[PDB]
C-alpha cells in the first residue's frame, strides 16, 4: 500500500527500496540518494517478490551488506550478479 | 551473527541448474587471465 | 558440529533444535528430586497452571498459602530462575491481536489478505504504548516456516534481555522451552510479511524492565525502607508536620475538599499552603527506577455505584461495555492516591471489583509513606495531585464466585 | 466463501472455479486477466498435491520451487516428472 | 523461506508409482526433440 | 558450554580463504626460528 512497512518476501528489505533502489549503510538498507554517489557507494536493485534475486544460496540482504564469506569478490556483492565458482 | 563458517552440507550441486536456467554467460578473456559471469535476466512471458 | 548460540538464530532450524537438545540435556542433569515431577505435572496440564500463574498474586494472601498449585507453581519459579543467560535473545511466538487492546479481528483462521484498515488501526492502537506480560509460555527460538503451526496472524519478534530465565523441557517427543513473564514490551515496528500464500503481521518489541513484588512484601519493604529511612530527616519541621496531619486524619478532607473543585472557586487557604507544602516534600527523593504498584477501586472512581447493572461483571455484556468505554481513554485525578506495593487481597478492600496497577515510570515525583513507624498502615507510596493515566490493557479474573478486573495504567509526566 | 479443507492456502471455490496467483497470493480469476500474461489454473479442492507430484498446488501455481522446472509444470494438473 | 535447496533424501522414487497410477502419458516427437509428459485423470468411479 | 574443549567440526580450510583474502603476510627470519604471521589490512574502495 501507500506506506514503506512492506516486505513481501520477507528480506529485511522493503519493497519500494527493493522497486526503485537503495544501498546498505551500517548494516541498515536506506534510500538511495544521488549524493551517496561520491563517497563510494553503489545503487542496488533487486527482485522484490523474491529472496534470492540471482538464484545463489546466499539473499539479497546478505549480498548487499558483504555479511557472507569475505573472500568473495566484491561484484557478487550486487542482487543482481549470481556468486558462482 | 557470531562468525561461524561450516561448508558440510551445503553443496554447489543444487543451485547450478537453477543458475544455468535464469541467467546469461559473459566471458571476458584479456590476455593473462579469463573470466566467467552470470547475470540474472528477466522474463517477458512472466507477469509476476 | 559445535553450534555457537549467536543473539537470534534468524530462521536457521536444525541449528536451534541441535542447540536446545543440548541445553535439555545439560539441564537435565542439574534438576533436583522434583523438578521432574512439577514438570512432568505441567506436561499434562499446561493450560490452567498458567492460569493460576497469571492470577494467583490476587488472592487472599491466607488463599495464596492454602491454594493447592502454590508449591508446583514456587517450584517451576525457582527451576526457571534456576537458569539465566549471560547474553541476550531473540524470541518468536504467536500472540492473539486481542492481547493489545485491539478487540476487531485482523483475520479469520482460512483468510489471506490483510487490508489495509486494518493494518492502519491496528498500528494507531499499538503505538505510545506499554502492556505487561505475565504467566508461564512456550517460546520458539527460530522464525516458523511450512512445518510449524502458526494459529494467529500475528506474529511476535522479541529481545530478551540480560539474566532472563530459560528452561528447553522435552515432552517426551520434541523439544521445547518455557518462560516466565514478569516484564512490560512495547511494540516498535510492524510489517506485513508472506508465509506460504498468507499474509503475517511482523512485530519488533523490547523489554522495559520493573520492580513488581507481587504477593512478596518482605522484599517490598526490604527496598522501601532502605529507599525511603533518609527521606525523614530530609523534611522540614512544618513541611514534616504537614505530612504527618495528612494521614493523622487530615487527608480524608483535604481530599473531598480537592474533588469537588474547591481550590477554584470555593478555596480554603490553609488546605492549599498544606497541600503545596507536602507535595513540595514529596518532590524531594522520587523513584529512581520503574516500578510497579497495586491499588483496590470501586465504582465511583470509575463513575458507577454499586448498585450498578454494569458493575456486576459476571455477564459478558457487562465486559465488553466497560472495555469498550474505558480501554484507550484517559484517567484524571485531582487528588493525593495511595497504593499498595504488595498484591495480595486484604479485608480492608475485599468487596471491591476493580483492582488498579499503577506503573511508576523512573524519576517521577513519589514518597513511600510506610517508611514512619507512627503510622500502621502498610506498603503504602504517595503521588502528586493533577494526575494523568492511560488505560492500556483490562482483564477480569474470579474469586470465587465474583468476577473483578484488573486494570493497567501509565502515569505519564 | 472463504473455506480451506486440504490446507494448501487456497479457498474451496478459488480452486472449483478458477484462480490466479498476483503478488503470491491467490485471487478470484477474472476473464480480463488473460490480456496482461496471466493463467487460468484449477484444482483438486481436496487434495493438497493435486497431481501426486512433491511441490503442493500453491507452491506450484507460485513458482515457489526450483526455477530451473518448465514453465508448463506450474499448473496442477501437469505433474513435475523428468 | 530463506531460498535455500536440499536434494538429500529426497528421493524420486517415492512418487513414480503414484504419479503413474493416477496419470495419462502424452508423447509429442516432433523432427529433432521429443517431450513426454503425464496429466493427471479424472476417476468417474470414485465419487470422492 | 560446559567448559570443556572440542576439536570436531572446527576446521582450518573454512577460515582459510577468508584469511588470505584480507590480510598481508609479513616474515621474519633470523637465525634459528622462522616466523610467518598475517595482518588485516583496510580496504579504501569499500566505505563501509
Ligand atoms: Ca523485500
Ligand atoms: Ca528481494
Ligand atoms: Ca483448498
Ligand atoms: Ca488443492
Amino acid at each position: 500500500w501507500e506506506d514503506e512497512d512492506l516486505d513481501t518476501d520477507n528480506d529485511n528489505i522493503p519493497d519500494s527500496y527493493e522497486r526503485n533502489g537503495y544501498t546498505i549503510k551500517d548494516l541498515i538498507a536506506v534510500k538511495w540518494e544521488d549524493s551517496f554517489a561520491e563517497q563510494g557507494y553503489k545503487k542496488y536493485v533487486s527482485n522484490y517478490l523474491e529472496s534470492n534475486t540471482a538464484g545463489d544460496p546466499y539473499t539479497d540482504y546478505e549480498k548487499a551488506s558483504g555479511s557472507f564469506d569475505k573472500a568473495i569478490k566484491t561484484e557478487a556483492r550486487d542482487p543482481l550478479v549470481a556468486a558462482y565458482p | 551473527s557470531s562468525g561461524q563458517i561450516v561448508t558440510e552440507g551445503n553443496s554447489w550441486s543444487d543451485y547450478i541448474s537453477q543458475i544455468d536456467s535464469i541467467s546469461a554467460s559473459i566471458i571476458l578473456d584479456t590476455e593473462n587471465e579469463s573470466y566467467e559471469r552470470r547475470v540474472t535476466a528477466k522474463n517477458l512471458q512472466d507477469p509476476e | 558440529a559445535p553450534i555457537e548460540r549467536p543473539e537470534d538464530f534468524l530462521k536457521d532450524k536444525e541449528k536451534a533444535k541441535e542447540w536446545e537438545r543440548k541445553e535439555a540435556e545439560r539441564i537435565e542433569q542439574k534438576l533436583e528430586r522434583s523438578e521432574k515431577e512439577a514438570l512432568e505435572s505441567y506436561k499434562k496440564d499446561s493450560v490452567e497452571i498458567s492460569k493460576y500463574s497469571q492470577t494467583r498474586n490476587y488472592f487472599y494472601d491466607y488463599q495464596i498459602e492454602a491454594n493447592s498449585r502454590e508449591k508446583e507453581y514456587k517450584e517451576l519459579r525457582n527451576a526457571i530462575s534456576k537458569n539465566k543467560i549471560d547474553k541476550p535473545m531473540y524470541v518468536y511466538y504467536f500472540e492473539s491481536p486481542e492481547k493489545f487492546a485491539f478487540n476487531k479481528v485482523i483475520r479469520t483462521e482460512n483468510q489471506n489478505e490483510i487490508s489495509l484498515e486494518k493494518f492502519n488501526e491496528f498500528k494507531e492502537t499499538i503505538q505510545n504504548k506499554l502492556f505487561k506480560q505475565d504467566g508461564f509460555k512456550d517460546i520458539s527460538l527460530y522464525e516458523p516456516g511450512k512445518g510449524d503451526e502458526k494459529p494467529t496472524p500475528l506474529l511476535m519478534h522479541l529481545k530478551l534481555p540480560r539474566n532472563t530465565g530459560m528452561l528447553p523441557y522435552t515432552n517426551t517427543n520434541n523439544v521445547s522451552t518455557l518462560i516466565e513473564q514478569g516484564y512490560s514490551i512495547k511494540i516498535d515496528k510492524i510489517v506485513r510479511i508472506v508465509i506460504d500464500g498468507k499474509h503475517y503481521i511482523k512485530a519488533e518489541a523490547s523489554v522495559v524492565s520493573s520492580l513488581d513484588f507481587k504477593d512478596d512484601v518482605s522484599k517490598g519493604d526490604s527496598w522501601g525502607k532502605a529507599n525511603y529511612n533518609d527521606w525523614s530527616n530530609k523534611l522540614t519541621p512544618n513541611e514534616l508536620a504537614d505530612v504527618n496531619d495528612y494521614m493523622r486524619g487530615g487527608y480524608t478532607a483535604i481530599n473531598n475538599y480537592l474533588i469537588s473543585n474547591g481550590p477554584v472557586n470555593n478555596p480554603n487557604p490553609e488546605l492549599d499552603s498544606k497541600i503545596t507544602n507536602i507535595e513540595n516534600a514529596l518532590k524531594r527523593e522520587p523513584i529512581p527506577t520503574n516500578l510497579t504498584v497495586y491499588r483496590r477501586s470501586g465504582p465511583q472512581e470509575f463513575g458507577l455505584t454499586l448498585t450498578s447493572p454494569e458493575y456486576d461483571f459476571n455477564k459478558l455484556e457487562n465486559i465488553d461495555a466497560f472495555k469498550s468505554k474505558w480501554e484507550g481513554q484517559a484517567l484524571s485525578y485531582p487528588n493525593f492516591i495511595s497504593t499498595s506495593i504488595g498484591s495480595v487481597n486484604m479485608s480492608a478492600f475485599a468487596k471491591r471489583k476493580i483492582v488498579l496497577r499503577i506503573t511508576i515510570p523512573k524519576g517521577s515525583p513519589g514518597a513511600y509513606l510506610s517508611a514512619i513507624p507512627g503510622y500502621a498502615g502498610e506498603y503504602e507510596v504517595l503521588l502528586n495531585h493533577g494526575s494523568k493515566f492511560k488505560i492500556n490493557k483490562i482483564d477480569s479474573y474470579k474469586d470465587g464466585t465474583i468476577t473483578k478486573l484488573i486494570v493497567d495504567a501509565t502515569l505519564i509526566p
